[PDB]
């Protein structure tokens, strides 16, 4: 070998990487792209492996060091831990409900008034009830007969629509 | 090298209760004030569990099956017990599992050595004495790691090979009692998870000689065998495993 | 004791529906029970069985 | 609730007519710090390589390994993947690689 070689002549440096998969457990793999936690929102969570669709808040439950997951006694996933900081978050289901509509008679009026139930205001004449949210109706202080049943105490009428 | 012990004195194995050891954690989730059901590989509770003996003239390095786990318990003072051989043959035709805890580290390799009859470590009164293997030719997988470890201390492990997979379990006790295991509760945690793909039914405990011929330190060890069974774990609000029911031990736990 | 008859009503409701919740994790003779996972490991002509 | 109730008049009441289910916004794919990197430094960016007659081999096993370091190295004359996609190398999962 002389530097003053032509090209096919000079040296090259050969790495040969053969990539072999015998069926005891794999341990070369590539870099697990990881990105930014996001909180109190309802995201698309994959965690491990572990995949789902959820609310990550903070948790008080106080994990011991080699457990990373949560379950309650239905065997639901609702504690996890993150893996690049150590700390825990809750897992709560995204908002779901019925959506139901309160109505006098279409011969009397068109007026509706529409429940989010367990729904939180928040996330959806806006009143919020133990039934759920309540949208189009206003909310009074005066105690009626109950007309057009809500629950948990809470009825609706027409006079416009009260609750 | 090797060397033959020769100045052994005849004893049979002894035999003694398992009261309610043996319980690990069998799997990586939290669970909280709760009563769970899960059927494993477990220890059966008060079973019969196998005692070997290290006293001065007992040296008890015998050839034992693996099964399909094992509950390893340790009433260790001084630190006499240091590894464990894993394989089938024990010797340069079939691939064998070391794990050893010297004077420095804990080194875990997975190796086709030509084991000696008499595996052992020694201390001069210093280390300076391995007497393991004869070779090591064909090593796939090497992991060195930190020091895992009247009686003082009781060391429980559980190794468990399953799919390629071997999990071993601890759990390290401060103890006062005297010969025999001590009657309690204690849930293992996971130690480590080696991905060593390899076939075993055959293990060794290693132990050390204590030189100044040669004397064996005051130790003693029990081996008990898994079986697939059912447990009733009660999870405390901690997340700590607090109390265990063998679901087929009598009539009252079942 | 003494009120034991609504306490077996909740007891009843509270197993239907912890029964009811439980049964998703079998999978019927399927290959899991998990819909993410069959519908990510397999094409929709054998994932629809 | 007229479609619901399958009427055009609707008689005074409450009437469960359909569901609101909060949609997903982001995905978060958290996974553990990218650590025990495969030595490729020391196999590619040795001082001294060997000839081929005694070729060395590096058994490359029980780490992870960065590929799309290499395939967007600008030093590299030649680089053929043959049995593998050269990008798909990120998130295949291999036993182990002999270099
Ligand atoms: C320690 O004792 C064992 C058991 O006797 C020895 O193993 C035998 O060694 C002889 C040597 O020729 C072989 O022919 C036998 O086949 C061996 N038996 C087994 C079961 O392996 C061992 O060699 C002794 N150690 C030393 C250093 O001599
Ligand atoms: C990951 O890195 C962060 C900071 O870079 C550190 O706080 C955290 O402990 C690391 N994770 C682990 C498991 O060590
Ligand atoms: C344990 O086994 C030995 C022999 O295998 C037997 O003599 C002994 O009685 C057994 N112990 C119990 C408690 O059954
Ligand atoms: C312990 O074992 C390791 C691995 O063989 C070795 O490098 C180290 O020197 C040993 N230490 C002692 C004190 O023997
Ligand atoms: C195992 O080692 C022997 C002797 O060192 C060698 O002949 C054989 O090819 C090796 N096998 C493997 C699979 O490495
Ligand atoms: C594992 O070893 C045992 C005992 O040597 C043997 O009976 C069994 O067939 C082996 N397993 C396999 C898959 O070869
Ligand atoms: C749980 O932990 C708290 C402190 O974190 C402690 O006061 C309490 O005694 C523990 N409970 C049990 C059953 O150990
Ligand atoms: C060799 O070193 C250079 C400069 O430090 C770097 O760009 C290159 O990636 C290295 N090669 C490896 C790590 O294979």
């Amino acid at each position: 070998f002389q530097p003053t070689y032509g090209v096919g002549y000079q040296p090259y440096r050969v790495v040969v990487l053969s990539f072999e998969l015998l069926h005891a457990p794999a341990t070369v793999c590539g870099p697990k792209k990881s990105t930014n936690l996001v909180k109190n929102k309802c995201v698309n969570f994959n965690f491990n492996g572990l995949t789902g669709t959820g609310v990550l808040t903070e948790s008080n439950k106080k994990f011991l060091p080699f457990q990373q997951f949560g379950r309650d006694i239905a065997d639901t996933t609702d504690a996890v831990r993150d893996p690049q900081t150590l700390e825990i978050l809750d897992i709560t289901p995204c908002s779901f409900g019925g959506v139901s509509v309160i109505t006098p008679g279409t011969n009397t009026s068109n007026q509706v008034a529409v429940l989010y139930q367990d729904v939180n205001c928040t996330e959806v004449n806006v009143f919020q009830t133990r039934a759920g949210c309540l949208i189009g109706a206003e909310h009074v202080n005066n105690s009626y007969e109950c007309d057009i049943p809500i629950g948990a105490g809470i009825c609706a009428s027409y006079q416009s629509i009260i609750a | 090298q090797c060397v033959n012990l020769t100045t052994r004195t005849q004893l049979p194995p002894a035999y003694t209760n398992s009261f309610t050891r043996g319980v690990y954690y069998p799997d990586k989730v939290f669970r909280s004030s709760v009563l769970h059901s899960t059927q494993d590989l477990f220890l059966p509770f008060f079973s019969n569990v196998t005692w070997f003996h290290a006293i001065h003239k007992r040296f008890d390095n015998p050839v034992l099956p693996f099964n399909d786990g094992v509950y390893f318990a340790s009433t260790e003072k001084s630190n006499i017990i240091r590894g464990w051989i894993f394989g089938t043959t024990l010797d340069s035709k079939t691939q064998s599992l070391l794990i050893v805890n010297n004077a420095t580290n804990v080194v875990i390799k997975v190796c086709e050595f030509q084991f000696c009859n008499d595996p052992f470590l020694g201390v001069y009164y210093m280390e300076s004495e391995f007497r393991v293997y004869s070779s090591a030719n064909n090593c796939t997988f090497e992991y060195v790691s930190q020091p895992f470890l009247n009686f003082k201390n009781l060391r429980e492990f559980v190794f468990k090979n399953i799919d390629g997979y071997f999990k071993i379990y601890s759990k390290h006790t401060p103890i006062n009692l005297v010969r025999d295991l001590p009657q309690g509760f204690s849930a293992l945690e996971p130690l480590v998870d080696l991905p060593i793909g390899i076939n075993i039914t055959r293990f060794q405990t290693l132990l050390a000689l204590h030189r100044s011929g040669w004397t064996a330190g005051a130790a003693a060890y029990y081996v008990g065998y898994l079986q697939p069974r059912t447990f009733l774990l009660k999870y405390n609000e901690n997340g700590t495993i607090t109390d265990a029911v063998d679901c087929a031990l009598d009539p009252l736990s079942e | 004791s003494a009120l034991g008859k609504l306490q077996d009503v909740v007891n009843q409701n509270a197993q239907a529906l912890n029964t009811l919740v439980k049964q998703l994790s079998s999978n019927f003779g399927a290959i899991s029970s998990v819909l993410n996972d069959i519908l990510s490991r397999l094409d929709p002509p054998e994932a629809e069985v | 609730t007229k479609c619901t109730l399958k009427s055009f008049t609707v008689e005074k009441g409450i009437y469960q007519t359909s569901n609101f289910r909060v949609q997903p916004t982001e995905s978060i794919v958290r996974f553990p710090n990218i650590t025990n990197l495969c030595p490729f430094g020391e196999v590619f960016n040795a001082t001294r390589f060997a000839s081929v007659y005694a070729w060395n081999r590096k058994r490359i096993s029980n780490c992870v390994a960065d590929y799309s370091v290499l395939y967007n190295s600008a030093s590299f004359s030649t680089f053929k993947c043959y049995g593998v996609s050269p990008t798909k190398l990120n998130d295949l999962c291999f036993t182990n690689v002999y270099a």
